[PDB]
């Protein structure tokens, strides 16, 4: 399946599962823990903190079997060289696209990013019960050994906080524990309207609603102001639609966060990447 | 040089400039065809005369003609166990081990003489970060029990101690405060490393020499049968070898480990190559010993705790202090390789004394003047802690007060007092 | 006459000696007017997207130093660079 | 007090009953059945192992064995990698003719010389020629072939000279034995009548390895460079002032080096792991593999993974480590048109009757661990002549007078 | 398409193109069209030459891909399924089509394309047209022949951010010190080991081939470089009618007693192929449309009380049990 | 103290892109004394016994042209050489 980390700090594990944990140091996104032989591992890595509202990704490290692929908002690097995209060595597809960076690889792994906030992993189902990132393990078990190990209930900002990994220049400190906000319910009325409009029709079936319109909760009542914290959930949510297999529809007017290409580009959800270029 | 060249002559003869019958021909000099009995020997320059004699590591030779004359002097052995599992035997022999038990590093023959142990434990996460934790001594027939906690906290019989300890056949030192220097009257001398991470250097005399048994091997010139058990036969491995000296039943075997930790890390890789690499560059000062020391296989050794350990740093500044170790016991002492690499305590030193490279134990107090032929302790090795310059020596507490107002050593009393002895600048008129 | 030169890379990362990358104009002209520094394997980037710390001027030529790329990456290595020269003649 | 049968000699410092202890295999075990355990397997009692020349047997939990004194073995292989009679691995990169192992040291029967080449542009060097002397005879290893020099009137020390697998195979009467692989990997064995009275390269043979470094001047120094360059036969021959570093001077063939000899630290040699060491010979692949940049690489690949392969033949674990696609071997091209009798036999160990053993002679080592293609000879003519690959009746081989082959 | 990038097109013209993308080798939707083979070029060395190491074969919607010495099947579509076949014939992997078209690949770099005759004048790629006439074999993709090798060839790369070659390199230029070892082990074309082959196949163009490959290989394994280059010519001297035996046990061996039953002596090396025995396919009427026994490789001589070749297991079988063979599948 | 260097070989006529072989003292000293100019596989011969034209002085260093080695030999190619700086310090 599929584990993804999007928004203002939101993630999402292969079993469901989603949370927030705003941690801003280096981690383990998911990796290989199954002890013999490691195939595969991403590292993932929070910014400085953009503001209070996005929350980007400063870099992603991927090391698959022999070779370790770094990459950044501008750049990506295989083996410390630079790589011009499309990079079609015969067990690793390199490609980068105007919106996304993918990387497909032969071990059953695809990641895949834009280069702000949103990054997506996909494994085959040979990885089950090896899983060990953040993204929880892969048993398909829903919150069962991620959150509850020996009958104590792990919080989502202590799971977060075990997934670190040490860098030996650099001390980072863990973030601390807030006090217990209010339960953000006095916007659930405007998720919910927003969220199953008519332009999501066939993957109400497909993709839930209730975690989705969970983590959209916090996202009103913690960014204030401009909607842009709303618009990366619902964005969240017209990806995970047109994965399973469905096709949504458009939803970006011009004053529900639009967004600008040149030329007459019209921008659309769920067309094909194969464009006939004259 | 090259003598009895002719017994190997694939030539036939031709004309030129040679020499006459006997009168070999000077190589090593500039000269003609001179007569044997004059050839000058040679010694990584110098073109020693014939009958100069040299003192040479462990032995002192003669230029006779053409060739040394070499004849065996009295030179100790040292087993070493650095990191948490870097064993280096009597005989040279480097290997890794990564236990999980109390091991048997040296104990004596006879029925009693003494006994050396050590834990050997998995201290950060996985199997293979492993550190040694706890010395013990086994020694006065085997009735005495000394424990090296790594905390410091030297305890006797389940009791702790006061340092210094010095009793009729052993005696237990403190010079630095992260240094322990231990001396037995049978020949076995141990130096307890306690910062950045915990680590042993033992000292046997050469009468010892094929008399002991441990994880330090045998110490009778060959290394090849240091893995030699005590049932028999040579095993192959440094973890089969090393099972056997389990000082404990309960304990698990443990097997090797064919990886490097620096492929399953990529983010200690590169702090572990631009640090460790300054054991072979010149500009620094480590480059005044690569004429004695060789530091290729210090090196590799360092690269490997820094990336295998969690606190790569205390595993780096261990493995920087251990070159700069084994280069003062050849003469080339490094005062000053901490400035660039692990001055985290340099600058740490309290008021009056401060940061050095040569402390020894007998540059203590006006109390160790009182007895000054007791406990001095010569032959051990000097280390770098906190201490008082060339003179101005330690008083009773705090900083260290000029020589004349030191202290009268009983009771240290002030220096106003007066038996008819007036208390003076370290001896007594009495 | 100030046509531009060539693109010149007669220097690489995981070659020569001199712990780097350098660039120079010599044998080509004696004092430039512009200079432009790009990268071989991607160049449309600028010099402000590639992270390394470099320069890159008209009096010397282009310095990257391995040293100075310690801690920016997970390589610690130079990228390889090339550069053209503008120069006016007569 | 609970005893182990592992912890006898250990001392007992810090369930089974009293009297009774464990074994390591299982239940309570009395102190006079005791197993024994040797590279991490178990041997109950009255168990019989060899090791090398001896006998060992498991008596009362420990080993009681022959003492006789086997023969020694110097190694030279690969980019100049040594072990010496005494068993002390070092480096030396000299461009020059070295003493290998001689008699004359401060009169004297032999004397074996290495010519020792650059093979690559690192500046590393590996062994290309080897010069036997014997008495007055002198050999030749040299081009694939060996080459008789100066026969000598009427002593002639008597040599043999045959092929057992992809090695020649030299050996005297007196007690040297030259082993070489055709192309850098030679082995020296004496017979343990030269304890002592050697020196070279290979040092002197008194099982004590803290003086194999004695140079030509009789002074025990603790560099592999000043030993090694007292041991040049020209003098006008240069010093090596360093080692090289060929995975540093060659940073893009290190990626290839380090993906092939893993091979020696994977699953295919899981069974050498507990009796050999494979660390020195990981490390000697890839300075082998950094430093072949001229030309023919893989012949410098597949003889540092047969260096590792030998030696587990050697001590018990016959391991089949070819491919087709990995270090392939021909040896169908022997083969009478299409009638098959010469098979690969990854471990050598099959005695067949020759045309040499049929009349007594027989040799001082056993060879029988060489890599190879070796005949199984048909049954109407079971005897395998030698000096041309032919199986041949019994009857019909030859005459071997004078190290010739007489039809 | 073979070593470090060369080629020879349908019509017989030989170039050099040394490209760093995705190319086009043959299509049909030339300017509506049914196949496609693409080739993935990567740099091999470090000189900047580049070869071959993926083929891509679009027949219909079925997606082949050749890759990692071994076939895989990608998309299979639901009821048209276009009849292909694959088997191993010596060290060569062979799929052949139902509709005309032919790939041989020799596991490494070598690739050899075949088109029935139905296709003339009707393809076009980096292979040319296949008209009988080479003085149009560069048109581009815009239709247009140049007189550039690398004009034409970086107008059939795949993407467009891929970049463009704008010179060919020299390998013996830029590695001076492997040139000696080139030249003395590629001087076995021009040898007496050939000389029944050089009057009936020209051997220059190989011998400079096989100079040009030998010193590239640079990064590690050029003795596998050098084995497959002597392999090219002496497949031509065998299709001519030439067999020359010419592998040695130190020049280039071969380890064919590896698939024996352990000393049951039946996998022969054939050095020029020609021997036609009795599969389990051909015993069933099956037919090939082409002759494919000038491969070399390692061949069985099945025994007689089994005297029946099964393909996909690599063993001699009883006429009766041996497979199903539906849907290109071996079935026991 | 005016201690001599070390021998510099940091580049080579088989390598290198300059067309024959040149050795200057950047990085380890400034403006030198005296400089020694030998060969490395035959480190005894003078500079006139070699027969090639080079120039070695303490201004720029060291210079051999490939092109300059015409007509000499049969071979036209610099030999490998490594130079010595001297450098007095305070
Ligand atoms: C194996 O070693 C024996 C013992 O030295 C060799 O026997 C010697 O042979 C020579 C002539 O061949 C005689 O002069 C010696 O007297 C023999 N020694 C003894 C003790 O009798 C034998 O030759 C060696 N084997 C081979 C094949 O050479
Ligand atoms: C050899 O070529 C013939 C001629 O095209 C192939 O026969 C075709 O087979 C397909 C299905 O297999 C039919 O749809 C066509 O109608 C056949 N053609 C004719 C003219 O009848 C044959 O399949 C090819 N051989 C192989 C092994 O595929
Ligand atoms: C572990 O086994 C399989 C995969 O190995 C998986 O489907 C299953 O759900 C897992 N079970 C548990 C108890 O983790
Ligand atoms: C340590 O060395 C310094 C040299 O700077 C000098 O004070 C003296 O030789 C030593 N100090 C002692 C022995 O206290
Ligand atoms: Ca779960
Ligand atoms: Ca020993
Ligand atoms: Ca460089
Ligand atoms: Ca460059
Ligand atoms: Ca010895
Ligand atoms: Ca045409
Ligand atoms: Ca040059
Ligand atoms: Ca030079």
């Amino acid at each position: 399946n599929v584990c993804s980390t999007w928004g203002n700090f939101h993630y999402k594990t292969f079993d469901g599962d989603v949370f927030r944990f705003p941690g801003l140091c280096d981690y383990n996104f998911a990796s290989d823990c199954r002890g013999s032989y490691k195939e595969f591992a991403v590292h993932l890595k929070r910014g400085p903190g953009q503001a209070e509202a996005p929350a980007g990704v400063e870099s992603i490290l991927l090391t698959i079997k022999d070779d370790t692929i770094y990459l950044t908002r501008h750049l990506a690097v295989l083996n410390g060289a630079v790589v011009s995209t499309p990079h079609y060595s015969p067990g690793l597809l390199i490609e980068k696209s105007d919106a996304y960076t993918k990387v497909y690889s032969r071990a059953g792994l695809t990641l895949m990013w834009n280069r702000e906030d949103a990054l997506m992993l996909e494994l085959d189902t040979k990885f089950r019960n090896h899983t060990c990132g953040l993204c929880g393990d892969y048993n398909g078990l829903q919150s069962y050994s991620e959150f509850l190990s020996d009958g104590v209930l792990f919080s989502p900002l202590e799971f977060g906080n075990m997934q670190k990994i040490n860098q030996p220049d650099v001390v980072c400190e863990d973030p601390e524990e807030e006090v217990a906000p209010a339960s953000c319910s006095e916007h659930r009325a405007e998720c919910e309207r927003l969220l199953t409009a008519e332009a999501f029709a066939d993957c109400q079936d497909l993709v839930p609603l209730e975690p989705y319109l969970r983590a959209c909760q916090q996202d009103r009542c913690r960014c204030p102001g401009g909607d842009t914290c709303v618009c990366s959930t619902v964005a969240e949510f017209s990806r995970q639609c047109s994965h399973a297999g469905g096709r949504p529809g458009n939803w970006r007017t011009a004053t529900l966060c639009p967004k600008t290409c040149p030329g007459n580009l019209v921008y659309l959800e769920s067309g094909s990447p194969c464009m006939d270029t004259c | 040089s090259h003598l009895e060249v002719s017994s190997l002559c694939e030539e036939h003869r031709m004309d030129g400039c040679f020499c006459p019958e006997g009168t070999v021909y000077d190589d090593i000099g500039d000269s003609g065809c001179v007569p044997v009995s004059q050839c000058h020997c040679r010694l990584h320059g110098h073109l020693y005369t014939p009958g100069q004699e040299i003192t040479n590591d462990c032995e002192q030779c003669v230029c006779n003609a053409g060739r040394w004359v070499c004849k065996d002097l009295p030179c100790p052995g040292t087993c070493a166990l650095e990191g948490g599992s870097h064993i280096t035997t009597f005989d040279g022999k480097t290997y890794t081990f990564h236990g999980d038990c109390y091991y048997v590093l040296a104990k004596g023959d006879h029925n009693d003489s003494y006994a050396l142990l050590g834990e050997l434990a998995p201290c950060g996460s996985t199997d293979k970060q492993t550190c040694l934790k706890t010395v013990v001594l086994l020694a006065d027939k085997k009735k005495n029990a000394v424990v090296f906690k790594s905390d410091g906290s030297v305890l006797l019989n389940q009791l702790q101690v006061n340092l210094p300890h010095v009793t009729a056949s052993f005696s237990v030192f403190r010079p630095s405060s992260y240094h322990i220097m231990v001396s037995m009257a049978i020949g076995v001398r141990l130096q307890v490393q306690l910062a950045p991470v915990m680590q042993l250097f033992v000292t046997l005399d050469q009468a010892s020499q094929g008399q002991v048994q441990g994880l330090c091997g045998n110490f009778n010139g060959l290394e090849g049968d240091d893995f030699k058990t005590a049932s028999g036969l040579v095993e192959a491995t440094g973890a089969g070898f090393a099972n056997t000296w389990k000082a404990q039943s309960t304990c698990h075997d443990k097997l090797d480990w064919l990886d490097d930790p620096c492929s399953l890390n990529i983010e200690s890789a590169n702090y572990a190559e631009h640090w460790c690499s300054l054991l072979k560059k010149t500009e620094t000062p480590f480059g005044r010993c690569h004429s004695a020391v060789d530091p290729a296989e210090y090196y590799k050794r360092c690269k490997y705790d820094t990336c295998n350990c969690q606190n790569n740093e205390d595993c780096l500044c261990a493995a920087l202090s251990s070159y700069a170790r084994a280069c003062t016991a050849k003469g080339v002492m490094l005062w000053g390789w901490r400035e660039h690499v692990c001055n985290k305590d340099v600058g740490s030193c309290p008021n009056s004394q401060v940061f050095l490279y040569n402390l020894t134990t007998c540059q203590q107090t006006c109390r160790s003047l009182s007895e000054a032929d007791s406990h001095c302790l010569e032959g051990f090795a000097p280390v770098d802690g906190c201490g008082c310059p060339d003179h101005t020596f330690l008083d009773e507490k705090g900083r260290c007060v000029p020589l004349a107002k030191c202290s009268c050593y009983g009771l240290y009393l002030e220096a106003g007092d007066v038996v008819r002895c007036v208390c003076r600048d370290g001896r007594l008129h009495c | 006459c100030c046509l531009w030169s060539d693109w010149i890379n007669e220097d690489h990362p995981s070659s020569g000696s001199d712990d780097g990358d350098r660039e120079t104009f010599d044998g080509v002209c004696g004092a430039p007017e512009d200079i432009e520094c790009r990268s071989v394997k991607d160049p449309h980037l600028s010099l402000e997207q590639h992270g390394q710390k470099v320069q890159c001027d008209v009096s010397v030529g282009f310095i990257c130093k391995n040293e100075d790329q310690f801690g920016n990456g997970p390589f610690g290595l130079c990228y390889d660079y090339k550069i053209r020269v503008n120069c006016c003649w007569p | 007090r609970a005893l182990s049968c592992q912890t006898l000699a250990a001392g007992y410092y810090h369930v089974c009953p009293d009297g009774l202890m464990d074994d390591g295999r299982g239940g309570c075990v009395v102190e006079k059945e005791c197993p024994c355990v040797h590279n991490n397997d178990l041997y109950s009692s009255g168990a019989k192992i060899k090791v090398d020349c001896n006998t060992c047997t498991c008596k009362r939990g420990r080993w009681v064995c022959t003492q006789a004194v086997c023969h020694g073995t110097c190694s030279i292989y690969g980019s100049g990698h040594y072990i010496t009679f005494d068993g002390k691995y070092y480096d030396f990169d000299g461009h020059c003719s070295y003493v290998a192992v001689q008699d004359y040291c401060g009169l004297g029967s032999f004397s074996i010389i290495t010519e020792n080449v650059p093979c690559g542009t690192t500046g590393v060097t590996c062994s290309k020629a080897i010069k036997i002397f014997m008495g007055r005879t002198e050999l030749k290893l040299e081009d694939k072939h060996r080459v008789v020099i100066q026969r000598d009137e009427g002593h002639h020390v008597a040599y043999t000279t045959r092929e057992v697998g992809q090695y020649l195979v030299v050996e005297s009467s007196t007690g040297i034995i030259v082993i070489w692989d055709k192309r850098t990997t030679v082995f020296i064995k004496l017979a343990p009548s030269y304890k002592g009275t050697v020196c070279g390269l290979c040092g002197n043979f008194d099982h004590r390895s803290n003086n194999d470094f004695t140079t030509r001047d009789h002074m025990v120094v603790s560099s592999e460079l000043d030993f090694g360059n007292s041991w040049k036969e020209a003098p006008t021959c240069p010093d090596v002032s360093t080692n090289p570093e060929p995975c540093s001077l060659n940073p893009h063939r290190r990626s290839w080096a380090e993906k092939q000899c893993s091979i020696l630290k994977s699953s295919v040699f899981s069974i050498c792991h507990s009796k050999v060491d494979p660390k020195p010979f990981y490390e000697a692949c890839v300075h082998d593999s950094c430093s072949c940049d001229t030309g023919g690489d893989c012949e410098c690949f597949c003889s540092a993974v047969a260096s590792y392969a030998q030696e587990c033949t050697k001590e018990g674990a016959c391991v089949f480590w070819r491919t087709p696609d990995l270090c392939p071997i021909f040896c169908d091209y022997y083969n009478p048109p299409h009638e098959c009798e010469w098979h690969y036999e990854p471990c050598g160990n099959r005695s067949f009757e020759t045309c040499r053993t049929i009349n007594g002679i027989h040799s001082n080592i056993s060879v029988s661990y060489l890599e190879g293609c070796y005949p199984r000879c048909p049954k109407d003519r079971p005897i395998y002549e030698e000096d041309l690959k032919k199986c041949v009746t019994a009857d019909k081989c030859g005459c071997y007078v004078e190290d010739t082959h007489y039809p």
